[PDB]
């Protein structure tokens, strides 16, 4: 009773985070010692994040609110967790101009967990800091290649394959493509106003759509349950207030509200299905870093797989 | 011959693992099983490129660019647009440090993703445990 499961989607859509949730829900949690191994990652994320904002400022020619921050920025580069570095990061982060550049993060490349970490620097910068489970889920590590994980759920033995990401990794996907029972295709909802890290000219959501069109309609997956995770819905909810969906969909005639714009995105992906007669896309709006939400959604997905291979 | 202590020191750092040709091979094998060997093959191509002679660098640079860096490379390394563009500009009149930028990003990618997993894999553990 094996289930071959593919976690697919464009770079940074949340595939590795769902894999982490699978370890938490099905293989019982992250221990204190495992969490402590993620300290360095959290620091690396926080540090590379504030550096990215500061470098953007140079290129976008944004001034600091207060010019004393210039010396903090220089110190940041030389330093890059000490109490000194912490204080450098806190002061930069609270500065009006760094904030200005932060709100313009769509013009460069910034980790989505930047704020989460940078707003909790007091907690993170303590000497005896132990990452919480959520801190681990929020970490960023670029996946390259194909990684196989095993776990058992509802008496089904999942062989789960997690992949990269970027255009460069996608040529390698064919080596997973045989005998697939289910695909969870992840899309970053909040990517609608961003650009590919590997191609500054291509809107990330347009990429995700073209990639889903290719996967959904692939003849290898005619007998495969195609599940669509419209992920990062929490980030999307915050963003759609600030940044209009028309940046991605110029024809979009509706309101910039969470529920209408979410529905429109759903329908844009669901229309790519060119076998609506024989094949159903199983769509869920997810927050991959929310364990509770991934547990509920994965339970539904597993029931869809039972019903489809029964 | 290859030691036990030696293999344990591979858990200290990626630099120590890639310091010697044995460790390169073993880690290489691991990357092959994860379909990411192009990263190490690229890193090794940059290392040879650095020792390569002033005279032949234009060809060596073009070769490596085509094989690993370009959009359509068969062993295309996972790097961003800005890094790929600045490498592209350097291929025309290439110096010995031409690929340093891309090399660093592929080292960091191997170091942060592939390497922590290597240390927990059968390949490494079976090697380590069979020598004791
Ligand atoms: N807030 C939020 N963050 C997310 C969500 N999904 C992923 N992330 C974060 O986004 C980053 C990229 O996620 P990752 O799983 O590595 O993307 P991958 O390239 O598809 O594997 C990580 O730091 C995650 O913690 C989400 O639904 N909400
Ligand atoms: F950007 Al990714 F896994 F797809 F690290
Ligand atoms: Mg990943």
């Amino acid at each position: 009773r094996e289930v071959k499961l593919l976690l697919l989607g464009a770079g940074e859509s949340g595939k590795s985070t769902i894999v982490k949730q699978m370890k938490i829900i099905h293989e019982a949690g992250y221990s204190e010692e495992e969490c402590k191994q993620y300290k360095a990652v959290v620091y690396s994320n926080t540090i590379q994040s504030i550096i990215a904002i500061i470098r953007a400022m140079g290129r976008l020619k944004i001034d600091f609110g207060d010019s004393a921050r210039a010396d903090d920025a220089r110190q940041l580069f030389v330093l890059a967790m000490t109490a000194e570095l912490a204080g450098v990061i806190k002061r930069l982060w609270k500065d009006s101009g760094v904030q200005a550049c932060f709100n313009r993060s769509r013009e460069y490349q910034l980790n989505d967990s930047a704020a989460y970490y940078l707003n909790d620097l007091d907690r993170i910068a303590q000497p005896n800091y132990i990452p919480t489970q959520q801190d681990v889920l929020r970490t960023r590590v670029k996946t390259t290649g194909i990684v196989e994980t095993h776990f058992t759920f509802k008496d089904l033995h999942f062989k789960m394959f997690d992949v990269g990401g970027q255009r460069s990794e996608r040529k390698k996907w064919i080596h997973c493509f045989e005998g697939v029972t289910a695909i969870i295709f992840c899309v970053a909802l909040s990517d609608y106003d961003l650009v590919l890290a590997e191609d500054e000219e291509m809107n990330r959501m347009h990429e995700s759509m073209k990639l889903f069109d290719s996967i959904c309609n692939n003849k290898w997956f005619t007998d495969t349950s195609i599940i669509l995770f419209l992920n990062k819905k929490d980030l999307f909810e915050e963003k759609i207030k600030k940044s209009p969906l028309t940046i991605c969909y110029p024809e979009y005639a509706g309101s910039n509200t969470y529920e209408e714009a979410a529905a429109y995105i759903q329908c844009q992906f669901e229309d790519l299905n060119k076998r609506k007669d024989t094949k159903e896309i199983y769509t869920h709006f997810t927050c991959a870093t929310d364990t509770k939400n991934v547990q509920f959604v994965f339970d539904a997905v597993t029931d869809v797989i039972i019903k489809n291979n029964l | 011959v290859l030691s036990a202590a030696e293999v344990m020191q591979w858990s200290q750092s990626l630099e120590k693992l890639l310091a010697n040709q044995t460790g390169q091979n073993v880690f290489g094998s691991f990357l092959k099983s994860e379909f990411s060997e192009e990263n190490i093959e690229f890193w090794l191509a940059c290392e040879d490129y650095k020792k390569t002679e002033s005279d032949l660098l234009p060809c060596k640079a073009e070769e490596i660019y085509k094989a690993f860096v370009h959009s359509d490379a068969a062993k295309q390394i996972n790097i961003d647009f800005r890094t790929r563009e600045s490498t592209a500009k350097k291929i025309k009149a290439p110096t010995p440090t031409c690929f340093d930028e891309a090399q660093k990003v592929i080292y960091t990618l191997m170091e942060k993703d592939s390497y922590p997993r290597f240390l927990k894999s059968d390949i490494y553990l079976n090697l380590l445990n069979d020598l004791q």
